[PDB]
RNA sequence: GAAACUGCGAAUGGCUCAUUAAAUCAGUUAUAGUUUGUUUGAUGGUACGUACUCGGAUAACCGUAGUAAUUCUAGAGCUAAUACGUGCAACAAACCCCGACUGGGCGCAUUUAUUAGAUAUGAUCCGAUGAUUCAUGAUAACUCGACGGAUCGCACGGCCGCCGGCGACGCAUCAUUCAAAUUUCUGCCCUAUCAACUUUCGAUGGUAGGAUAGGGGCCUACCAUGGUGGUGACGGGUGACGGAGAAUUAGGGUUCGAUUCCGGAGAGGGAGCCUGAGAAACGGCUAC
């Protein structure tokens, strides 16, 4: 009340992180950093709950500590550390250079890309403006910023930014025909291809967009985020890339009944 | 101690409104500086809400003044307070605050005027022939003119000495001085 | 009145008790940092002067410079100052304590008194005890202003001082020394070297990016000869 | 005139004595002229605001003050 | 490596529901009206008028004590800094002014004023919003400017003394994250045996200031007479914290909601305040 809180309560814990509900009292509240804090899953609940490679808030620091995790290119320590985005989560020694993607239902999937695939990164682009001395800046959605950008470059693209070299490879525009993720609300990880965009002068800038399968959707102009030019994403799905609505699921465990099983 | 809320204040329908929690500190206020016009400048630090530090001026003799249609900013010193919008016993206690007419000597003013046009009022070849065009367009206000004879010159205060600690301002000219001519003149 | 009498120059402290009101009352009206002649309050005291600065009432309250005739007195004292300590409080924190001004009167139970003057008579105690100290200071710059040296004649080789003869109790001989605090060495310039680099990157880099910008934005000006060619 | 208070009125950051022409410079409110805005979201400046000679720094079209947030439609009750 | 100095934390958590009936609170807004230790990314040329590295203290320690007394307290002798305080800031360019006939200014920060930020001499650069004199640039000056590394670890190397890596801590600006503050609209139980309430002394509005991190009668001077009300103001009761929710439920409904999740308020009752990025803090102080 006085101030800040450092606590977060298990009960009030952000939905993907499906946390067993008498596990405890607390949750692992997520540090400053790049994300927002609800949208972004922390280091402690990839070592865990998502990998059996830690079994307590006492062996994810044991692994932090030789300092095994480089997110984003760079070693983290800090186990409440925010990737909350396509954040290439390059664990060394093994090999598991991942992409936070998101899952059709909303879920955060550890993408395993291939080691050359994962030098680079995308970042979508919030304001672009002079800064001092006009000197312009980008000033990406994960924190990031970077000075001297390109003039075509403008707000809400996205930009394709490599990771032992920061410096932005190439971009694509918000634009209709463009691939989308939604990466907010309930179609959240569903991907398609802009159709039209609607201008509300004041608010509201909503975005309508077609699935690969037919389906058509909107959403906000927050939430979404270009993949690709045209009709070919730039990174690889997960999986489904559907909304896979809870009938055609049941279908696919009946026929996977019916298959492999088969007796 | 001084306090901004609405909490003391009464509703818009005249209906009293109780009190469901204490003052706080977010929400406070200070003691006015009460700036004077004196020649033993005193000025004291303010620690504020962030670590930040507010300047707080309680004594000024001097100040910045620019006089726009050359735009020339010089420092002088200010020698009397002739006129507050607000209070009128704020010009008898003297006191140094935004809006507030001051006078302010016209030495440096003169000094520039006559270094820059030439003109004298109240070297070979190259300075020659570059003074007559600044003489070209050379023209004054008579009502600014008649004061730097005088020594002193109406100016206007638009900084805040109890917040920047200091005593900025602009010399009036225009439609604004005679404005306030017409209020000071009896 | 008890008395707390300190050699300051290389002395010890002693304590002197005395009763009779004829010696003691020349220091009845005198304050902190004011000087008492040693003969007045008593014989053995000729080229003695003594300093009043300190001392504490009965009940052991001190005395606080500063404060007017004797008589207790409350102060909201500050952290660190004299007559209040810290010791487990808040950075901020003050508090209320009670003192008594610097008057000296018949209400103290003790009084500090620090030599000024040698004077010519021993006193048995504070006049011949000599005894060390921990080692001299053990900045760079304070062993060449101890041992009169120049700018070169470097400091390694001069700790004589070796607080040695701290005999194990194992029956082992073990030496120790500080450590200098202030000397230069070869890492010191390196580092300094390290930064004078980081700066240089830092203008280079800037330079280069601008350039580079330069010439994208002349690109983008070859670029607008499609606006009409 | 416009002047009927204790103080001269005068909009912000309008410098009223240039010598310099004007009428054909950008940005009315530069080398002396009115200052006034589109408050935007489809509303019409009217004209008794671009050629008016009030002072109000309350007003929304030659004033400091933006309007951002909730529009709302009324009548009007009392305008004493 | 004990102790001690220094830094950081103790403003979270925990407990309770007394006050509080458009007030808290819920959904939904706004900051173009603000502050933000911290985390992440980017960015630090002007000091010049000993730099191979400046100065004085002080704790632990040791020894003289006072008091019935307490992490009550006074003197003496030593000694450190990423404590405190000074000071080379190491080496530029461009530009703006005053100017020798054919020199001063200028880092970043602060305050004020002027000015560019276009339409949309043939060939002709110039961002953003629904919306700004906006982002930003140039200019004139201003400030007794806690700013612009006198700091630590590991590894040792390459060039004839020169140069050099990977880190730690620290200062400033911007963006971000963590947040708060204030704020838009709508919504609450019973009572008319509560019908007019508020305003000279702030009640509603205007002008100019003061104060605040910032808007605002938040406060001051002057001015005007306004503001709410049978669509229930004003006043009273509540054994009234608000919500998510609980019980019973054909449907509709009725009753409850101190309590583990969110928000608010309090530390016996009021008030004032220091430190700090953050408190009107009470396992902090001061007073009654
Ligand atoms: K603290
Ligand atoms: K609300
Ligand atoms: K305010
Ligand atoms: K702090
Ligand atoms: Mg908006
Ligand atoms: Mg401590
Ligand atoms: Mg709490
Ligand atoms: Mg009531
Ligand atoms: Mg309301
Ligand atoms: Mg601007
Ligand atoms: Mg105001
Ligand atoms: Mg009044
Ligand atoms: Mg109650
Ligand atoms: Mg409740
Ligand atoms: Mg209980
Ligand atoms: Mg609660
Ligand atoms: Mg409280
Ligand atoms: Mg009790
Ligand atoms: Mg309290
Ligand atoms: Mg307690
Ligand atoms: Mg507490």
């Amino acid at each position: 009340a006085r101030g800040l809180k450092k606590h977060l309560k298990r009960l009030n814990a952000p939905s993907h992180w499906m946390l067993d509900k008498l596990g405890g009292a607390f949750a692992p509240k997520p540090s400053s950093g790049p994300h927002k804090a609800r949208e972004c899953l922390p280091l402690i609940l990839i070592l865990r709950n998502r990998l059996k490679y830690a079994l307590t808030y006492r062996e994810v620091q044991s692994i932090l500590m030789q300092r095994h995790i480089m997110v984003d290119g760079k070693v983290r320590t800090d186990k409440t550390y925010p990737a909350g985005f396509m954040d290439i989560i390059s664990i060394p020694k093994t090999g598991e250079n991942y992409r936070l993607l998101y899952d059709t239902k909303g879920r955060f999937r550890l993408h395993s890309v291939r080691d050359e695939d994962a030098k680079f990164k995308l970042c979508k682009v919030r304001s672009v403006q002079f800064g001092q001395k006009g000197i312009p800046y980008l000033n990406t959605y994960d924190g990031r910023t970077i000075r001297y950008p390109d003039p075509l470059i403008k707000a809400n693209d996205t930009i394709k930014l490599d990771l032992e070299t920061n410096k932005i490879v190439d971009f694509i525009k918000f634009d209709v025909g463009n691939v989308v993720m939604v990466t907010g609300g309930r179609n959240t990880g569903r991907v398609g291809v802009i159709k039209n965009r609607e201008k509300h002068k004041g608010t509201f800038e909503t975005i309508h967009v077609e699935d690969a399968q037919g389906h058509q959707f909107a959403t906000r102009l927050g939430n979404v985020f270009t993949i690709g030019k045209g009709t070919k994403p730039w990174v690889s799905l997960p999986k489904g890339k559907g909304i896979k609505l809870t009938i055609i699921e049941e279908q696919r465990k009946r026929d996977a009944a019916a298959q492999a099983a088969a007796k | 101690g001084i306090s901004r809320d609405s909490m003391h204040k009464r509703r818009a329908t005249g209906g009293k409104q109780k009190a469901w929690r204490k003052k706080r500190k977010y929400e406070l206020g200070r003691q006015p500086a009460n700036t004077k016009l004196s020649s033993n400048k005193t000025v004291r630090r303010v620690r504020v809400r962030g670590g930040n530090v507010k300047w707080r001026a309680l004594r000024l003799d001097t100040g910045n003044f620019s006089w726009g249609s050359e735009a020339v900013t010089r420092k002088t010193r200010l020698l009397d307070v002739v006129y507050n919008s607000s209070n009128n016993e704020l010009v008898r206690t003297q006191t140094l605050v935004k809006n507030a007419i001051v006078q302010v000597d016209a030495a440096p003013f003169k000094q520039w005027y006559l270094t820059h046009y030439g003109v004298e009022i109240g070297k070979s070849n190259n300075v020659q022939r570059k003074l007559e065009k600044r003489q070209q367009g050379r023209t004054l206000d008579s009502h600014i003119e008649e004061q730097f004879s005088g020594g002193r010159l109406l100016a206007c205060i638009s900084s805040r000495p109890g917040q920047c600690g200091r005593a900025d301002g602009y010399i009036l000219e225009g439609k604004e001085l005679e404005f306030y001519m017409r209020k000071l003149q009896k | 009145m008890k008395l707390n009498i300190a050699n300051p120059t290389t002395g010890c402290q002693k304590k002197v008790e005395i009763d009779d009101d004829q010696k003691l009352r020349n220091l009845y009206d005198k304050r902190i940092s004011q000087e008492v002649v040693g003969d007045l309050l008593g014989e053995e005291f000729k080229g003695y002067i003594f300093k009043i600065m300190g001392g504490c009432d009965k009940q052991g309250f001190p005395m606080k410079q500063g404060v007017l005739t004797s008589g207790r007195v409350r102060l909201l004292l500050h952290r660190g100052t004299p007559c209040f300590r810290g010791f487990g409080r808040r950075n901020g924190e003050r508090r209320r304590k009670s003192v008594r001004g610097c008057i000296v009167s018949q209400d103290l139970s003790v009084i500090n008194l620090v030599i000024v003057k040698k004077g010519e008579n021993d006193l048995p105690g504070l006049t011949d005890t000599e005894k060390p100290r921990m080692r001299g200071p053990k900045r760079a710059s304070k062993i060449k202003k101890l041992f009169n040296l120049g700018k070169d004649d470097d400091v390694r080789s001069y700790v004589n001082t070796y607080r040695r003869t701290f005999l194990n109790k194992k029956g082992k001989k073990v030496s120790k020394a500080p450590k200098i605090q202030r000397l230069v060495t070869p890492l010191t310039l390196q580092r300094k070297r390290a930064r004078i680099a980081d700066k240089k990157k830092r203008i280079a880099k800037k330079k280069s990016e601008a350039a580079e910008y330069q010439k994208l934005l002349a690109q983008r000006l070859k670029e607008q000869r499609d606006r009409r060619s | 005139a416009e002047q009927t208070e204790k103080a001269f009125l005068k909009q912000p950051k309008v410098f009223l004595c240039s010598k310099k022409t004007t009428k054909g410079n950008n940005k009315p409110g530069k080398e002396g002229n009115r200052f006034w805005k589109s408050v935007g979201l489809g509303f019409k400046t009217p004209k008794e605001a671009i050629e008016g000679t009030y002072i109000d720094k309350k007003c929304p079209f030659t004033g400091t003050v933006s309007i951002r947030g909730r529009i709302i439609a009324g009548t009007c009750h009392s305008a004493k």
